[PDB]
């Protein structure tokens, strides 16, 4: 099976420059093209460019020419993007394309910013038709994102795990609700897993009747 | 440069029937090849997007056959036979004929299905964060369609305004409806200042608002 397997999440600051990969396995990396493609939060999808890896040659779109270059490295069958001079509009994903759009990558997501990564609290929404619905507020973190899971993945019917928002103060929250029989709130352990992976933050949080 | 035009943001289809996606390119995508260099796509939430169609009218390896294009070389459509639930998504034009590459702004596929009210729960601030000097109340609205929803907080009866911040779920791929979260942020001071917390729900599927509602220290 062909993969693109890009690099993981990066939070930078404006004014530097990040280096993303793509790395190719599956089939002879020097016979195809690998296109990039940037989209930014909630919006569609725009193309940035496309080299060569056999050949070492580019296109770039003008409204990239400056902001992006694209490297290939043979030996490893890896192909980089690396974007300079960076600023809050280029946060976004970025995925990595073979040619034609049949194999992509997974996303980089990277987020440019000058402010400080900060882990969320977690607070319990205790549950208080025979369905009771309870949940976890998981507030004030930067930057996104947050996972969340409930008792380790063994609950997932009736689970929903809201977009975050981005308050005022320029943290972000979200919420995880789930709706279970009310019969099972004293019998069965109810945990929210939280994962906050830019401050490495992991709650496992009860949520108990009240 | 090409530039792809999709003229509906969104069109709304009930499962089981066909749905037509419209796009648009500013220059013929025909190559002297004799192929028309249009491509479909489809991106569902948290994903990469994936190929539907290739060179206009050709069905990608391993796409279900009820997906479908056609099109002349300016004015292409995307056909959706016998659609299902889980068909809800974006779907995306590309040209590949001639560089800079260029796609179309997107299409939502809406799914259709019988109006819910939500079910409304509210949630008091946990002790635990008012020991932190803030209060949160959570009003959830749970799966409902259509999307638009309406919530107005009311603290000891006095409608509140600018302290609210809601957050919507992509309609689900199962049953069609959405949720809803609506969060009053307020002060530890405030909170216990108040009595009556309570969040009115206006929805097509209500005759008359609903309110669901709590009173702090019961």
């Amino acid at each position: 099976q062909v993969q693109l397997q890009q690099s993981g999440a990066e939070l930078v600051r404006p004014g530097t420059s990040v280096k993303v990969s793509c790395k190719a396995s599956g089939y002879a990396f020097t016979n195809y093209l690998i296109e990039w493609i940037k989209q930014r939060p909630g919006q569609g999808l725009e193309w940035i460019g496309v080299i060569n890896p056999g050949s070492g040659g580019t296109n770039y779109n003008e409204k990239f020419r400056v902001k992006a270059t694209l490297t290939a490295d043979k030996s490893s069958s890896t192909a980089y993007m690396q974007l300079s001079s960076l600023t809050s509009d280029d946060s976004a994903v970025y995925f990595c394309a073979r040619g034609g759009g049949y194999y992509w990558g997974q996303g980089t997501l990277v987020t440019v910013s000058a402010a400080s990564t900060k882990g969320p609290s977690v607070f319990p929404l205790a549950p208080s038709g025979g369905t009771a619905a309870l949940g976890c507020l998981v507030k004030d973190y930067f930057p996104e994102p947050v996972t969340v899971s409930w008792n380790s993945g063994a609950l997932t019917s009736g689970v929903h795990t809201f977009p975050a928002v981005l308050q005022s103060s320029g943290l972000y929250s979200l919420s995880s609700v789930v709706t279970v029989p009310s019969s099972s709130l004293g019998t069965q352990t109810y945990i929210c897993n939280v994962n906050h992976k830019p401050s490495n933050t992991k709650v496992d949080k009860k949520v108990e009747p009240k | 440069d090409i530039v792809m035009t999709q003229a509906a943001p969104s069109v709304p289809v009930t499962p089981g029937e066909s749905v037509s996606i419209s796009c648009r390119s500013s220059k013929s995508l025909l190559h002297s090849n004799g192929n028309t260099y249009l491509f479909w796509f489809l991106q569902r939430p948290g994903q990469s997007p994936q190929v539907l169609i290739y060179r206009m009218s050709n069905l990608a390896s391993g796409v279900p056959d009820r997906f479908s294009g056609s099109g002349s070389g300016t004015a292409f459509t995307l056909r959706i036979s016998r659609v299902e639930a889980e068909d809800v998504g974006v779907y995306y034009c590309m040209q590949h004929l001639e560089y800079p590459y260029t796609f179309g702004s997107g299409t939502r596929l809406e799914i259709k299905r019988t109006v819910a009210a939500p079910s409304v729960f509210i949630f008091p601030p946990s002790d635990e964060q008012l020991k932190s000097g803030t209060a949160s109340v959570v009003c959830l609205l749970n799966n409902f369609y259509p999307r638009e929803a309406k919530v107005q907080w009311k603290v000891d009866n006095a409608l509140q305004s600018g302290n609210s911040q809601e957050s919507v779920t992509e309609q689900d791929s199962k049953d069609s409806t959405y949720s809803l979260s609506s969060t009053l942020t307020l002060s530890k001071a405030d909170y216990e200042k108040h009595k009556v917390y309570a969040c009115e729900v206006t929805h097509q599927g209500l005759s008359s608002p609903v309110t669901k509602s709590f009173n702090r220290g019961e």
